[PDB]
């Protein structure tokens, strides 16, 4: 029942696609019953900055005068 | 399968207006004559292969490229040597530089592989508990511990191993880390460029790859207190570069080196035999 | 029962290791999830957030308020009124901010910079700045004429009473050091007036300006590292 | 359609000669622009084409019979030749393939040879001994003029102003590495006995796709008398030679304040 | 839970090992690959580039530039202008050429190599050049006459300044060692005059060749080693 | 998700075209999320030593004369 | 999944008063007698399912042997330098056992297992506490640098291979391809390295002569990786080899009497191998 | 990360071990096999192989060529002329063979065993021979006539002059040792004459015999054991 | 990629192959590259002792007179 994943480039390894290769392929089984024994999650890279850096109620466009 | 060399096909005399066997050098080619083109050769089939000579097994072992000293001291004095700090680098040992000085550019992953051995250097030998030695990586930028027990070693980001004396040697895969997209062995410029209002002498370390390389510095401490009876223990430092292609090839040094560079010893300057004649086979 | 072979780096300890282990308390009932506002999911996106830059490091205005306000006067000046080294990470007036301190956490890093400036004069004063980024490896912008050789922008007071430059990534090198690396020189960011501040009868003459440092959406950095921005005693 | 007779057009010059060898593509690749997939700046760039793209000439040496050699740094040769020179004290960043001719006139009675090497990454020792790796920036970049090897060595031990030099022997050549393994450097020989001159086309190489030209020489060019200028005459006549060069799809990035290097 | 037993070689450090392990920087963002000219994917491209052989190590040429230039003159003389043992990563004269570099790290190689020779001398200059290879075996000629006696060619000095002849791979073998060694032996490699050379007036009556040395696309090594060619003084450890 | 090759052979081996028996293979799994920790590649034994040994714009025979 | 061949069966047989008489069969011929219970008797007949495994030559070379032993000493005195270091050719010239197994095949090719046994004592009276000692053993093959002491820097071992050793650990162990330069191993060599000519000595390649003279496949060096403890420690290493993947050509006797040095002399006070019988009808 | 278990026997080492284990020269290509003539694939195609028997080991005719000569002659006689005991590992003239040598690296062996005798007299010799074998656990041969209760060769002397008896498997057990014991009793070998040998006038009056010893197609060996004729001085 | 193969039989064993059904199999992998790393080989049995025993040109026959 174990589970594959694309494992991270390296020095010899191809372009940043990650897809040329079936060779790129890090396998996984967990153990344990609790998942609070599993390694690490798998990168996260889903960001979402307005919630910091642009909250307001207002549709604000960047070419339009911040103001009016 | 995989390739192999070529093989060498059967030929006879020629008389032909061909001249595989003459060339002009000055063009910068190398000579392309083989054995068929110049005497009668037989068929051969050729099975051998190159694959030891691939970049990959030239570099596919690791080396020593270091020692470090770290003492447990039970006197007022030498607590400093609890711990060791060296920066990172591959040039304390001839044959590891030599053989990437090939290359004028490398890419490759690395992997570091310690290996610890201790003795009782004091006449007063006694007992002393298995010890345990942490090994800290700190990145540039990172701040240095001042002593074996400064907080610095809590390594909330630093990452560092734990290994006690006796398990299997300690050992840790590092990816290219280079800011480049390879890494130089070589670099003729500065790190700074001096302008018009500075002096003349201008120097100072700038010159050469060595004052552009920051690779952080090795931090290895005991982790223990003080023991009455005393510890020596050496640390050696294996590298072996992994997963490497390399650019732009230059012959090596015939010569012993001079320090992190390229700099010649005057007592090292006639590096072939002499012969006692020409005409001596 | 299956042999095996125990290879180098077996029973020892490392702090990046990422290996499963049994779990101390088994089955146990991890209390439900919500929907808890403000995620963040990647530092980068604290990283992106416009904060001050404690620029008016002038004995007697360090570690006070005044640290984040930089004086401009209607007086006729041809000086530079504004001298940043770039390094988030290294240089003393951005290394506090939270930018720099997120850097203050690796060891490398990239992408473009943004600096974006508040007027906080009077409503009634106006005039024109000269914000500039001169790539490295040259004499500091020591006049208005060399930071307009460089890559700037004119702000015209008015309404919209912010701007934002922005220093590009122009690097030899794909990543620099966050450390201060003579080799990875910053480059300068200057500010000139462009004309004198216009302040007309009986308003104050003399005014403030904010500025504030952030990292553009092509920034990334990369290795983490201790900061040394925090100690203890033993 | 001889093998022997070039003729060479870039920018608004041209180098023609009824003998030469065929030209040296170093390492099989020409001189590019960078790619948008491998940019590093995103300031868009400048390409002086013509401006820069054109040959220069050095100023010409003498081969004397008891020469042991010249040197030269690409780029660093280049600093003041019109507007290439122009765009490297504007501008942070650049970046310049070349295309070196070399020649050497001599009668049907000369003899002898000049190996023409291109070595990426040109880094000679320190002449001091003392303190290593110790070289000024006035001394490592002589500009047109290059500088030259000996066949000996004499650190300067005791004084920094011999020592802010480099340590250039010509069996070595400058760095430990001996001379006959030259030859693994891309490299072209002018032999009088038949070739009067060579031509190396120059890729740009470095471990970044671009670099700063005030801190770092891409590229330096060797010349080497490996077989002794002779002649019957006991007048051992010396001969010119000269290195003309011309950089090849350069650009430009990071527009900043002109600058001026330390003076000697 | 899985029942294990450990095998002998449990817990060693292997140098030449190949096992995975962990990396002491998980999710590093590595520097993309860019185009970098010259890539070199086997040592043994370096193995066959032509480079130059230090042939001349008498006493006085030995460690400076005459070192590589074979003397040449128009005397008429039937002794030899050189000689080598065929020994690429023994004889002092090989085993410094790019080739014997390469082969100073190995133990075992095998396969024809090439010897270019490059004639400086002037265009008025002429005359004929016999270089000769043969087997490790009988003796090596000190003679003309006898160098005729195996496998050689003849250079005609000209317009094609240059010429080259292979030592075919001539063993009992299948590989040699680079060590010196008798059983292993290579062959001998000499050069003779066939024809004086012909010098006109004007023209200086000695010469210089330069001999070069590589590897032919049949060369193969087997086996790494360390270089007696390099060394240090005993590193002892910071402290 | 294992990989499957071909071993390099030995002394009781076949000719050397490892297309004589199934006992010359031998499998692997990547077991660390980046490549970096995988074993060595494949050995790559494509060459082309022209580019250091013939970098010639205008190409020569071997057997034309080199200089015409 | 087959099965194995057995060895021969028997048929059933009754007299047979013929002209085919195959127990009178030549020997001068040099062909061997081929006759079997069958030929001369009469016979039950018997099925067979004896198998011949253990006579086959992987199972006959299966198993590893002690070659030989190398003393390392560690000590502070300094008139012991010298022993920390240990250099030693590889051959089976130190073990009888194997030597003489090998030998019953002119030529072999095979792959070589090789595993080390460490073993340590105090070779004085001292007895005080040291700490635990690690070990490296590096090949040199032919030509590459020999180390001058225990601690120098071709220790470094770049290109050769080595393996470091914590005591107390599983016995290291490694495998060695085929590593000949001929198509085999040859067990003997009829020659000499190089042929004497053109009126040199008489009494030339004297000392140059048979296997030895051609058989250089380097040297292996164990060193002690600990600096010095006040109190000397010795350890013994036994060196065991277990030829594998293994085929072999040219049958030959093997040697009857004490082996002496490397090759195939005798030693005169041990040329008597056959024991004496009282008499040729004794039983 | 995997839980597993050491169990007993872990980290051993056994001599007999078949454990992979790395290649301290990984990717090595091994030097191309030819085709070599003799190949041998098993010992007992070696066994199979006619040897002298070291019959005449007496009275300083031992470790001498004289050793392997078996006296005969043209006298009267109902003695025999030699005995050997079966056993092809204790038997001290047996032992030293090449049967025995190949055999002594072993415990346990069965199968048939071929005696073969070669009369090497002059052409004008005549003659007829009694070999016989007799199976273990009752009064040895001793003279002619009990000597013929058992497996037996009447061998006329001819041109065809060499000729064999093969003293067939016969044992109670499936195996036998190797090691001398009162159990594993091999049975006895002997010879003696049917009638004298018979010359003409001058011609040799004296004749000499080689016997060979070789393993039958059925034989097998089980157990391997140190050989206990190899020695070497304490290392 | 596991080879799946018989036992040497044992105590238990009715000795024939197969006729102890799955009972007798075993499994092994080839973990390393390079074949010299392998266990040992499957017993080969095979064998032809007429290379040293009956190494004849003229074919001899039992029956014949060896000497015809
Ligand atoms: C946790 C340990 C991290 C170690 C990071 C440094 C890795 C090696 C850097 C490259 C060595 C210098 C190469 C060169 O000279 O171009
Ligand atoms: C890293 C250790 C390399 C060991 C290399 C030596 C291997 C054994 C060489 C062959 C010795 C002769 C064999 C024979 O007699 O059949």
């Amino acid at each position: 029942g174990a589970q594959v994943s694309t494992q991270k480039t390296g020095a010899h390894e191809n372009q940043n696609v990650a897809a040329n290769g079936s060779t790129i392929n890090y396998t996984t089984i967990n153990y344990y019953k609790d998942s609070a024994s599993n390694s690490a999650t798998r990168q996260d890279l889903s960001q979402d900055p307005s919630k910091f850096t642009e909250p307001v109620k207002d549709l604000m466009l960047k070419t339009a005068p911040a103001l009016n | 399968q995989p390739p192999s060399t070529q093989s060498t096909e059967a030929t006879s005399g020629v008389n032909s207006q061909e001249v595989p066997a003459l060339t002009a050098v000055e063009t910068g080619a190398s000579g392309q004559a083989i054995p068929s083109d110049v005497v009668e050769t037989r068929h051969v089939v050729n099975y051998k292969t190159r694959s030891e000579s691939c970049l990959e097994s030239f570099f596919g072992r690791a080396a020593c490229v270091t020692i470090l000293s770290l003492t447990n001291s039970s006197k007022s004095g030498e607590e400093k040597k609890h711990f060791n700090i060296w920066n990172i680098t591959y040039t304390d040992t001839v044959q590891l530089r030599r053989k990437l000085e090939f290359f004028t550019y490398s890419r490759f992953d690395l992997e570091m592989t310690f290996v610890f051995t201790e003795n009782y250097p004091s006449t007063a030998s006694g007992e002393v508990r298995n010890q345990v030695y942490q090994i800290m990586y700190i990145p540039p930028g990172a701040p240095r511990p001042s002593s074996w027990d400064d907080y610095t070693w809590q390594s909330s980001s630093n990452p560092s191993i734990f290994y006690m004396y006796g398990n299997a040697p300690p050992r840790m895969s590092i990816p290219y880390v280079g800011i480049a997209n390879a890494y130089s062995h070589f670099y003729d410029g500065f790190a700074r460029v001096p302008l018009e209002g500075e002096n003349t002498d201008a120097g100072d370390t700038f010159y050469g790859l060595v004052s552009i390389n920051d690779f952080g510095v090795l931090a290895v401490r005991a982790v223990n207190r003080s023991n009455p009876h005393t510890i020596h223990t050496s640390v050696r430092v294996y590298m072996k570069p992994k997963h490497i292609r390399c650019w732009c090839p230059r012959p090596p040094r015939a010569v012993l080196y001079r320090g992190e560079g390229v700099d010649m010893i005057s007592s090292a300057i006639l590096p072939l035999a002499k012969v006692d004649s020409i005409t001596t086979f | 029962g299956l042999p095996t072979m125990n290879t180098p780096g077996s029973n020892q300890f490392l702090t990046s290791d990422d290996f499963q282990s049994p779990c101390a308390l088994p089955n146990f009932d991890v209390t439900p999830p919500i929907h808890i506002p403000g995620e963040v999911k990647n530092m980068m996106e604290l990283a992106e957030i416009d904060t001050l830059i404690p620029m008016n490091a002038v004995d007697g205005k360090v570690n006070t308020m005044e640290m984040y306000q930089i004086p401009l006067n209607d007086n006729l000046s041809k000086a530079p009124i504004f001298c940043l080294s770039l390094s988030p990470a290294s240089d003393k007036r951005l290394s506090h901010t939270m930018l720099g301190e997120i850097l203050n956490y690796y060891t490398h890093w990239t992408g473009s910079i943004r600096f974006t400036f508040l007027f906080c004069g009077s409503m009634m004063a106006t005039g024109k700045l000269l914000l500039s980024y001169s790539p490295p490896g040259a004499k500091p912008p020591t006049n208005r004429k060399d930071a307009m050789l460089g890559t700037h922008i004119i702000w015209d007071l008015g309404l919209q009473s912010s701007c934002s430059m922005v220093a590009p990534w122009i690097s030899n090198t794909v990543y620099r050091r966050c450390a201060r690396d003579d080799f990875t020189e910053g480059g300068f960011i200057t500010c000139f007036y462009q004309t004198r501040i216009v302040v007309p009868a009986s308003t104050p003459t003399s005014m403030f300006m904010l500025g504030f440092v952030s990292a553009c959406p092509d920034f990334s950095v990369r290795l983490l590292r201790d900061t040394p921005h925090i100690s203890q005693s033993k | 359609y001889s093998d022997r007779v070039r003729q060479i057009t870039l920018g608004n010059s041209t180098i023609t000669t009824q003998e030469a060898a065929n030209a040296i593509v170093a390492y099989g690749e020409w001189p590019t622009y960078i790619n948008d997939s491998e940019a590093n700046p995103v300031d868009a760039p400048t390409e002086p084409d013509v401006s820069s793209n054109r040959f220069y000439t050095l100023e010409s040496v003498s081969w004397k019979t008891t020469s042991r050699g010249w040197w030269w740094k690409l780029p660093d040769c280049l600093k003041d030749m019109g507007m290439f020179g122009q765009n490297m004290y504007y501008h942070y960043l650049g970046r310049s393939g070349y295309t070196i001719h070399v020649q050497c006139n001599a009668s049907k009675f000369h003899q002898g040879a000049l190996g023409v090497f291109l070595i990426p990454e040109f880094v000679m020792a320190c002449n001091t001994e003392s303190k290593t790796s110790y070289v000024s920036y006035i001394n490592a970049n002589p500009g047109e003029r290059g500088g030259e090897f000996t066949n000996t060595y004499n650190p300067s031990n005791t004084d920094a102003s011999e020592g802010r030099k480099f340590a250039a022997l010509d069996y070595l050549l400058g760095s430990g590495v001996l001379a006959g393994n030259a030859f693994v450097y891309p490299h072209q020989i002018i032999n009088l006995r038949t070739n009067n001159s060579a031509t190396i086309v120059v890729p740009y190489v470095n471990s970044l796709v671009i670099d700063c030209m005030a801190k770092h020489n891409n590229w330096g060019i060797v010349i080497l008398p490996l077989a002794p200028l002779a002649f019957a005459a006991t007048s051992s006549p010396q001969v010119p030679i000269t290195v003309t060069i011309a950089p090849m799809c350069t650009e430009f990035n990071g527009l900043r304040n002109i600058t001026v290097p330390v003076h000697q």
